[PDB]
């Protein structure tokens, strides 16, 4: 029979109220003989009819893969609501049932605190510049860096631990140019998460 | 040399 | 039918010339009619004897679950050495092999460094002390904290985290109450890797 995967919108997505979040129904292992696949979508068990097909792809494997995409209110997600995707075909016993949310319980704040290169790095071409993202609930969050309005790129990220009081953490590193460090240069880290203030904020570090 | 590790031994060349 | 599953020595125990690193061959899903299993261990091509059957579990879900150990040296692993299991039981048409070893790729010792808390950090009750591990290869490793010569056990590590040069990097924090880092206490950041010196390197941290 066939198999069902529904996804989140990307975090980005939720916290910048420029984007458009989308939840998304995910459907492998459809077969070559019977493709055709009802969706119905519920938002707290209340059904919904502006979902959205995406064109059909062979995965060249003798199945189909069929999506259907759903558009949600900022606020509708982060106020958890309950997002539900039936999907049906005549190749499966009874309809495949799916749901997702946010992340239940209280959301916490994180706090960001950029940590300067250690000494002993000093005789280094490249310099590690970190940022410390403790004391947040959920999970769901984005870390970029910057310099003079300038997107910074050269960075990894670590994804969140849980941390023992419940809690998220996580570390961005940014690797610079030993130079452009001694010269006084001002690089930022752009957090966004939803318990912070207008769900964005900026630490920066210099030495 | 030797390193010791809560002083148990863990490696000498 | 019958599965295998082949894992690796602990990280500690192939770098601790005091422990006992061992590859272990587990067997699940597995028959009342036909429980018997024969394990054959390769190294490197080459047939080893000294394997070791571990008890008989019974699964309750109607399985067994059967296990094979093998027992191998420090070196032997740590030069990229392969161990292939092989498995045969009458409910198997075929028998099954499974290999491990040492990710392939030349080692690289990595560099530690600890990191005080943040100016900011300081208002809030409790405080996060750091260490960066970069610049590593492979990923195979140990993080452990201490003070005075003993373990602090209030530390998390992240999983490493691959880089841009092809090494790994992880940061380790752990978290005491403000007054003690206050209090002039000096902590350590253990690090055991195989391309380090005597597979041990430690690191401390203080106030200043
Ligand atoms: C025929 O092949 C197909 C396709 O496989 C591919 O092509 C073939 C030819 C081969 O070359 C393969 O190597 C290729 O993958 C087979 O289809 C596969 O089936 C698998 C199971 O049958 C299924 O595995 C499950 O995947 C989950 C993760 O899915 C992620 O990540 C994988 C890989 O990392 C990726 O393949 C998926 O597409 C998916 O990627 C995410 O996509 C979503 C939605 O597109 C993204 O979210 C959206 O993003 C957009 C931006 O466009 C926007 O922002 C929206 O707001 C947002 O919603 C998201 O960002 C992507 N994330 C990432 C990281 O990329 C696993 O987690 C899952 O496991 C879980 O479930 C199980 C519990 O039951 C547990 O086992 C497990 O522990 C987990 O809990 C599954 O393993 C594959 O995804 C699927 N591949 C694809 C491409 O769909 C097919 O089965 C095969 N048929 C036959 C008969 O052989
Ligand atoms: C009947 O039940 C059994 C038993 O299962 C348990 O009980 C059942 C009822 C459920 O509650 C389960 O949740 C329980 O596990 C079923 O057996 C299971 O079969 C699975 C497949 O059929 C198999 O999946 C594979 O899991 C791998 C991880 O194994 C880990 O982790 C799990 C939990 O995460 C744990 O339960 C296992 O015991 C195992 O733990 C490791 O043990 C190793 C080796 O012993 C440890 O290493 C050694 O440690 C010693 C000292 O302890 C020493 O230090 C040595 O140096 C060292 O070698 C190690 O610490 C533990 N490892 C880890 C990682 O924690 C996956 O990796 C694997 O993934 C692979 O395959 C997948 C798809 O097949 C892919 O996704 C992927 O790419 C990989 O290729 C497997 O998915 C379960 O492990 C297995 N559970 C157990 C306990 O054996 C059985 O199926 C069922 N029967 C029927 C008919 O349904």
């Amino acid at each position: 029979g066939p198999s069902v995967f529904l996804f989140p919108p990307k975090p980005k997505d939720t916290l910048e109220a420029s984007r458009t979040p989308e939840v998304t129904c995910v459907v492998v292992d459809v077969s070559h003989e019977d493709p055709e696949v009802k969706f119905n979508w519920y938002v707290d068990g209340v059904e919904v009819h502006n979902a959205k097909t995406k064109p059909r792809e062979e995965q060249y494997n003798s199945t189909y893969r069929v999506v259907s995409v759903l558009t949600v209110l900022h606020q509708d997600w982060l106020n958890g609501k309950e997002y539900k995707c039936k999907v049906s075909n005549k190749a499966l016993p009874a309809p495949i049932e799916k749901t997702i949310s946010k992340a239940k319980g209280q959301p916490r704040e994180p706090q960001v605190y950029t940590l300067p290169p250690s000494r002993e790095e000093m005789t280094k071409n490249q310099v590690s510049l970190i940022c410390l993202v403790k004391g947040f609930y959920p999970s769901d969050i984005a870390v970029e860096w910057e310099s003079n309005g300038q997107p910074e790129n050269n960075y990894k990220t670590t994804p969140p631990v849980l941390d023992s009081d419940g809690s998220f953490f996580l570390y961005s590193k940014l690797t610079v140019d030993k130079s452009r460090w001694q010269q006084g240069n001002v690089f930022s880290c752009s957090v966004m998460h939803e318990a912070l203030h207008n769900a964005y904020t900026q630490k920066s570090l210099s030495l | 040399d030797c390193a010791w590790h809560l002083g148990e031994l863990v490696w000498c060349t």
